[PDB]
């Protein structure tokens, strides 16, 4: 009653499927995060310093 | 100590990236799967 | 985890490569954009065995595509499933083969294949346990037979114990599709005798057979072809990829089917094959498999197996089916046919079980069997050769390249030692 | 150092448990609580192993997203 | 106190052992998650384990170079049973191969098998002894079945080790390679195995055929027969009984010299539902249709040799005055005929817990079943049959070469078939009349 | 396996009798309502839609294992709005056996025989009573609390607003029962036993 | 292993139930339950084998169905 | 009133202190701030914590430790952290430039600008004590700061205290994987250094804990965060009969008392048991008898050597939990009648048992599992003569034509220290073989 088809699902291609948009820092929530501490009490990035003690260098 | 390995093993000399004529060329049967030819039997024990 | 890598080249090999992609894709449910689209569990734990994996969680196939002239690949490009393919994959000269065999193995062939032996060489390593190769090429062409020897020859320098298996499209007269193919075939085997672990021969005449007689389809064309030789392909490796009551993989198949080292030149076959007119009286039962499944007419060779005497022969099944019919079939037919069947080993007859069919059939099973009546091919390949190599006709072009008589020579009678000493097998009595 | 527990599960007794005691025949160490106490350190572990099981089902989701965000 | 300890090595091994561990599951009440459905008989020590914190682990071992049959139990419905770490696997299959099986890929796994049987034998007290399982015409069922008998015999020494080999079938056979790793294999367990039994597949389906009423049998129904031998021949080491026979109590009444310890088993009633309408499944007959030779689950015909020693034990609502009679109506029968030098040859266990049934099995419950374990001299047949088809085959010198490039000296096949050839004229000495 | 056609049809039914043996195995307290009992507790919204995930805790929960390509070939089918949830009221519609004819001759007598005021709505502290009377000789026709403490041999099945007993669920309650009970003689056996009414 | 019952039928009596047996004449072998014994076991089997051989059929007619769907 | 002073110097030691000090800190309940929780209003007893923390006189604790680099960056992280609030401000002594994997400039050029402040430090922090049991130290070896310090340190204060104990959980290289290309040298100067002023040392190379994590705990890619918990908790092990009640106590003095043959041999290798992931940690059930049988395997070795190849000399394990002498003496009563293991010909008895009570602890995002029994064994034995074997090859090779001396000549090193280093080493090696031989 129908031929072959190739597509399943139809999956549109990314090609004309929307527009680019600023989503290139999708990965950057943790990209200038630390771990020499950090994976130890916390997995985000450490908040901007406040206090340092003596001899901080 | 010796840990003798069999059919793959882990150590070659150029695996990875080894590159840096007509008079030769395959004669009779120094391939491996041809030359129908089988070495010499020995007694063996078994018994050890 | 046993995975075996794909390479192919010239013109037939990139064509039959093309097809046979379409169907492992469909079997494991792969669209033509590399994303799984899979229904089942069953169809995503063994695609590491032919699929790569990248970024987005899409699947590229580990296959090599290799020419001296980028148009055949031109055409495969552009065509359906053609994005899956590695870009880098793609090896090519600007030159071309000349259907000349000396061309493809000794002035073109050799200073191209330094690039892809760097491509597979880096698959190679890349994969957690490498099971194997398959070739795909056809003989009776330039860049097919004369490179893929070579390639053959370097890549068992470097893998002495991994498996080969080839495809070859062995040329049948009848077809005269090129007038030096004499030249390219008898060289060929010579080169494949040393080397393959495996071979299957495949012939055009055959496979027009089969499109006319028993699919009774009017108009056929090399997409149907080039599809009888991809079901065939899949099957044997189709309990590899699937579970089964049985378990057998190429080195198994291969340890229960070649007597003597030298002996290595199988025939396929495939079953059930129906036609539109004709399925709506038959039956499909495991007694019906098994009695297409060894007709003379279905195997993909034009050596009938009616001449000669089974040295020995492999059947693979798929689909739920009980154990005891496939055991039981396999000696009845045995003991019906004493007379086709070599004596001094009993039980030559070897049986595997896989519970996936393919889509759209129930049940489905593929022959291998190594018959002592392929020598007839071999000798008529070898008096064509003898007859031209007489009066030297043609042969300027191949001594062009530096080539010696010798060679020819040497070419002969390791194709004539081959014909003689398994055709004495034929003849063994106990 | 110190040793104030005659053993890890049970305590030393208040004096006047110890009524007797001089005629060795209550002896106080052959339990009666042994299997009421072993069958409930059981769920008291498995208990444990679920919670961890669930940890470690959570930190594997969230090591995850990181890559398919980076897709 | 009392237990033992499987061994499932090669495919036939491990699927086996999937109807085996079925069917102990569900006899003492283990559900597939490990956990105990009733809230409730130390019955489960001899075969489960008590890991502590809930659940129950068996003490099995499943052995294979293709981790293509592990990834089902890993994956089936007693995933969460079996322990992790004792379903070992490797990555390349031996491929048909003796060779290859027993010392190219034999070294690399045979050790983690070891580790994980020390583990487990620690775990015992009173371990009884081992049971093994291999299918004898396959690459890692004879290659690595050897290895591992060879390596527990100096491991443990006085520890008894059973075994339930598969040889080829007469005529029907799946690979054709097969007779190699079957002389072979056959040289080296009968050092090395207190207790042998034989499992040939075409008995069975005869059986399924005959009695099942089944037109298309599969494996499956195979290895639920036989996980019923093995539950009745171990019921009485868990299970109260008038009679009580244990492990150590059958070589001591069953085998009458080390070199002669080949067994055909049998087992009684086999029947389906549709016609255990009409028959009356008493003592007396369910004993006589033991002793039959058609239902024998061995290819043998015992009518053409001695029974040495007959043990044989019943399960169910027994009486011990009616299997006697049955004993006196069985040596007054002529065509079964015992040796010259066992004037009593019989070993009765009784034990009272009738036998369970599997859901979607084909054997009907009933009250009363026997279980048969046979020593005769018959069983020199199946020997001469495979002598005959080894040497047909190795005159030529087939497929040898695949057996010498791994390592393997030629001189093994002359020795196998001495070996062999030497035991073919001990059973028949046996059998002569003084 | 290979669930392309009508591969996932017949997979499907495979599971359908598999449950069934499991239920008629057992032959215990295990009844298939207490299927859709446990089901509510996870449903939470009353929604009707389960994942895979809580689907499989439920069948554990009652003791049926599958495996796990098993699962998914249950959630293909039985997801009929494509949102990835199967739906276990549809599942607990299936596999759910009509009652035969003659066992619906039973089940309408029996309930004739109690409700002789032809109304079809019984009360449920008549069933109280004759099910103990059958039980026990020494029952006595007086007791203290005779309503709520008699009244445990009933209020398993669900009334109407009015608390009579409806007929038609009088059958639902009896036909979900006869699940776990394969053998139709046995069912003679109960009926007849329990209710002391014996007529065919 | 144990011997905890005289026979699979009956289990050890009650201490009071042995009154005498100190002259052999009473041992609670004679039966005379035997007739009726068997006569319910015999309907004890009926039913299992009723049972069995609807699972068998119902099993039957789920095998048929696959070839029907596939024609 | 018992102390105990941690040494760490080198980034292997700092980064191994940092995982010390956190399973501390939870261990005896105090807040990374320095002060326990306010929700616990009870005032307070316990007192156990003063082994490893000191009271400041107003509110929190300080811990008796001293951090020691010459690169500033890991100090920095140190202070920058969450535990900025507790360790004291100036005992985190930093230099300005690293030695940069040279012995030579790490023990005769920088190091002497830094000794004297480590000095000063570690005389502040001793007089303070009263009960002082002796000094840990930990040190990455293959390294140019850390083995120079070490060295330095050690030699300083065998002088400075006397008979005061040390105690040293050095990392040797393993056997083939490794990190810098001049590692031996340092190794073999650095084994010269701590033959004569350790009392005992404990092997801790990286390729046996990373096969343990690989292994049982199942994970595919480790990181030197676990290897530096399992570290810390063997740690833990071994000094928790010193601040917890127990049935049968072991002081640090009772180590280099009956691990000891002669003062030559103080080199021993360690193990822990058990190590076991949460997907099959209590589907096994983990009884004293099982732990104890793997504590002996031989692949749970800390160490990357076969105690199979050599014999026995000494044992020593502690239990953490609910342990009972009378099952600790039929796991012993088991291990003796095992064959696989053997002992000296002279050590008829060679098992020193001890017994605490408090169950290890757990640390959040961790991967081992919660456990109410624990064992840890320190064992010496003939066998650890592998590692310096394997090891002297190594020097060899590359020291038969000079490579790299130019760079260890240049910094103030006299040439001949290679030839005596090695000599010291050869001496060793020759002490392990002839005690162990029969009578
Ligand atoms: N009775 C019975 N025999 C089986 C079963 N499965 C496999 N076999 C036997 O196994 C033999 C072939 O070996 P395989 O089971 O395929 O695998 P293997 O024995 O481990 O040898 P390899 O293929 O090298 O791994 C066949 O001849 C069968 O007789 C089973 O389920 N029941
Ligand atoms: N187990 C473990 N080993 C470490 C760790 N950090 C460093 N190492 C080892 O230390 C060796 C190098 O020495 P480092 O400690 O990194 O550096 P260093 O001691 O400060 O010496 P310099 O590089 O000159 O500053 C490496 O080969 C590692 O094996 C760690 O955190 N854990
Ligand atoms: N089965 C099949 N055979 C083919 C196909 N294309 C070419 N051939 C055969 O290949 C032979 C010529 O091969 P050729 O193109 O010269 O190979 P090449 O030189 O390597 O490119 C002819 O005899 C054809 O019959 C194809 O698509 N299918
Ligand atoms: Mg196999
Ligand atoms: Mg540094």
């Amino acid at each position: 009653q129908y031929a072959y088809d190739f597509n399943p699902a139809k999956t549109q291609s990314l090609q004309s499927r929307p527009i680019e948009h600023n989503k290139f820092s999708a990965w950057t929530g943790d990209q200038l995060y630390r771990t020499s501490y950090g994976t130890h009490w916390t997995s985000k990035p450490q908040e901007p310093k406040t206090h340092v003690p003596p001899g901080y260098a | 100590f010796e840990l003798s390995k069999g059919p793959h093993s882990h150590k070659d000399f150029c695996s990875t990236f080894g590159r840096v004529s007509t008079s030769d060329f395959r004669k009779k049967n120094t391939g491996t799967m041809g030359s129908n030819k089988l070495p010499i039997i020995k007694p063996f024990k078994y018994a050890d | 985890m046993r995975e075996i890598v794909h390479i192919q080249g010239g013109q037939c090999g990139n064509q039959i490569g093309a097809k046979f992609w379409e169907v492992i894709s469909d079997e494991h449910g792969i669209d033509p954009t590399g994303t799984y689209h899979g229904d089942s569990d069953l169809q995503l734990e063994r695609i590491n065995v032919y699929y790569n994996e990248a970024t987005g969680g899409r699947y590229v196939p580990r296959a090599i595509l290799m020419d001296l002239e980028p148009g055949t690949m031109d055409s495969v490009r552009a065509g359906p499933f053609g994005q899956l393919f590695r870009p880098d994959n793609f090896v090519f000269g600007q030159t071309g083969a000349g259907n000349n065999w000396a061309k493809g193995h000794y002035t073109e062939g050799a200073e191209l294949i330094d690039s892809v032996l760097d491509v597979v060489r880096k698959e190679a390593e890349g994969c957690d346990c490498l099971q194997g190769f398959q070739i795909t090429h056809s003989l009776g062409g330039g860049t097919g037979s004369g490179m893929g020897t070579l390639l053959i020859s370097k890549v068992r320098e470097e893998y002495p114990d991994r498996i080969m298996e080839t495809f070859s499209v062995v040329p049948s007269p009848k077809v005269s599709d090129t007038v030096v193919e004499p030249y390219n075939a008898t060289l060929s085997v010579h080169q494949l005798v040393e080397n393959a672990d495996e071979c299957m021969v495949i012939d055009n005449e055959a496979l027009y057979d089969i499109c006319f007689r028993t699919l009774k389809l009017t108009t056929p064309t090399y997409g149907d072809l080039n599809h009888l030789v991809s079901a065939a392909m899949s099957g044997v490796t189709c309990c590899l990829r699937f579970p089964g009551q049985l378990n057998s993989d190429l080195r198994k198949l291969a340890v229960n089917l070649i007597p003597f080292p030298r002996l290595h030149f199988f025939m396929i076959g495939f079953a059930p094959l129906t036609s539109r007119g004709s399925q709506q009286y038959r039956a499909l039962t495991v007694p019906e498999l098994t009695q297409q499944m060894f007709d003379a007419k279905n195997m993909m060779c034009a050596a009938d197996p009616r001449h000669g005497r089974y040295l020995t022969a492999s059947a693979l099944f798929r689909g739920r089916m009980s154990t005891k019919e496939v055991d039981e079939q396999m000696l009845n037919v045995q003991n019906k046919n004493s007379s086709y069947f070599v004596e001094w080993i009993p039980n030559n007859i070897k049986s595997s079980i896989c519970d996936i069919p393919p889509k759209g059939l129930k049940m489905a099973v593929t022959f291998v069997g190594n018959s002592t009546a392929i020598q007839e091919m071999f000798k008529r390949v070898a008096e064509q050769f003898t007859a031209m190599f007489r009066r030297k006709a043609f042969l300027h072009w191949y001594t062009g390249e530096g080539m010696d008589e010798m060679e020819f020579t040497e070419a002969e009678s390791n194709m004539n030692d081959l014909v003689s000493e398994y055709q004495q097998y034929q003849d063994a009595t106990a | 150092m110190k040793r104030v527990k005659e053993s890890y599960f049970r305590e030393h007794p208040h004096w006047s448990d110890i009524n007797g005691c001089s005629g060795a025949k209550e002896f106080e160490g052959e339990d009666l609580a042994y299997d009421a106490r072993i069958k409930y350190q059981k769920e008291t572990q498995k208990q444990w192993i679920e919670q961890q099981i669930r940890e470690k089902k959570m930190r594997e989701e969230a090591e995850r997203n990181e890559e398919r965000a980076y897709a | 106190m009392r237990e033992v300890i499987s061994i499932h090595v090669g495919q036939g091994g491990i699927q086996v052992g999937n109807a085996c561990w079925e069917l102990f599951c569900l006899e003492h009440g283990i559900q597939p998650d490990g956990q105990m459905p009733s809230d409730r008989d130390d019955a489960f020590n001899t075969f489960f384990s008590e890991t502590g914190a809930g659940k129950h682990v068996p003490r099995a071992v499943f052995l294979d170079l293709e981790p293509t049959v592990i990834d089902e139990v890993r994956t089936g419905t007693y995933r969460q049973l079996f322990h992790p770490e004792q379903l070992i696997s490797g990555k390349e299959d031996a491929a048909n191969n003796f060779a290859r099986g027993h010392y190219t890929i034999g070294k690399e796994i045979v050790d983690l098998c070891l580790d994980r049987i020390r583990k487990l034998a620690d775990n015992c007290t009173g371990l009884q002894g081992f049971l093994v399982f291999n299918s004898v015409g396959g690459g890692t069922g004879s290659g690595l079945g050897s290895l591992l008998l060879e390596r527990l015999s100096v491991d443990y020494g006085k520890k008894s080790k059973l075994g339930f080999t598969i040889y080829p079938s007469p005529q029907v056979s799946t690979a054709v390679v097969e007779p190699y790793n079957s002389i072979l294999s056959t040289h080296s367990l009968l050092e090395h195995t207190d207790v042998a039994v034989m499992l040939d597949n075409e008995a069975i389906y005869d059986i399924c055929r005959r009695n099942l009423d089944i037109e298309r049998p599969t494996y499956t129904n195979l290895n639920r027969l036989i996980a019923q031998v093995i539950s009745s021949l171990t019921a009485s080491l868990r299970f109260d009984g008038a009679l009580n026979v244990d492990i150590t109590e059958f070589q001591t009444n069953l085998v009458p010299y080390p070199r002669i310890h080949f067994m055909l088993s049998s087992y009684a009633p086999i029947i389906s539902a549709e016609k255990a309408y009409h028959e009356q499944l008493s003592v007396a007959e369910i004993t006589n249709s033991a002793f039959e030779p058609a239902n024998m689950m061995a290819k043998c015909d015992p009518r053409h040799g001695k029974y040495m020693a007959c043990s044989m034990m019943y399960r169910g609502d027994v009486v011990p005055k009616d299997v006697n009679a049955s004993i006196a109506t069985i040596k007054t029968k002529r065509t079964i005929q015992f040796v010259d030098w066992c004037p009593t040859g019989f070993k009765v266990g009784i034990n009272y817990q009738p036998p369970t049934v599997v859901p979607g099995g084909d054997l009907a419950k009933v009250m009363r079943a026997v279980c048969m374990i046979s020593n005769s001299t018959a069983i020199a047949e199946v020997f001469s049959r495979l002598d005959h088809k080894f040497d047909l085959m190795y005159a030529k010198r087939a497929f040898v070469h695949w057996y010498v490039g791994e390592g393997m000296e030629e001189g093994e096949f002359s020795e196998a078939r001495e070996d062999l050839a030497a035991l073919e004229k001990d059973y028949e000495e046996v059998g002569i009349e003084t | 396996m290979s669930l392309y056609g009508v591969g996932l049809n017949v997979q499907v039914d495979r599971i359908k009798t598999e449950f069934r043996l499991y239920v008629s195995k057992q032959k215990g307290g295990l009844n298939v309502r207490n299927l859709r009992r446990i089901f509510e507790q996870l449903d939470y919204q009353q929604n009707g839609q389960l994942n895979l995930d809580d689907f499989k805790a439920g069948l554990n929960k009652f003791g049926f294992f599958l495996k796990n390509v098993d699962y998914q070939c249950l959630l293909k089918y039985f997801d009929v709005e494509q949102n990835g949830n199967v739906n276990y009221l549809a599942f607990l519609s299936c596999i759910s056996q009509t009652l035969n004819q003659r066992r619906a001759n039973f089940v309408l007598k029996v309930f004739d025989s109690i409700d002789s005021e032809q109304k079809g709505a019984v009360h449920p502290f008549s069933l109280a009573e004759r099910l103990e009377v059958v039980k026990n000789k020494d029952y006595q026709i007086g007791s203290k609390t005779r309503e709520q403490l008699v009244g445990e041999y009933v209020a398993q099945f669900h009334k109407n607003q009015d608390g009579l007993i409806t007929r038609d669920e009088f059958v639902s309650y009896y036909e979900d029962l006869g699940l776990g009970i394969s053998s139709d003689q046995h069912f003679i056996e109960i009926l007849q036993t329990q209710w002391g009414i014996k007529e065919d």
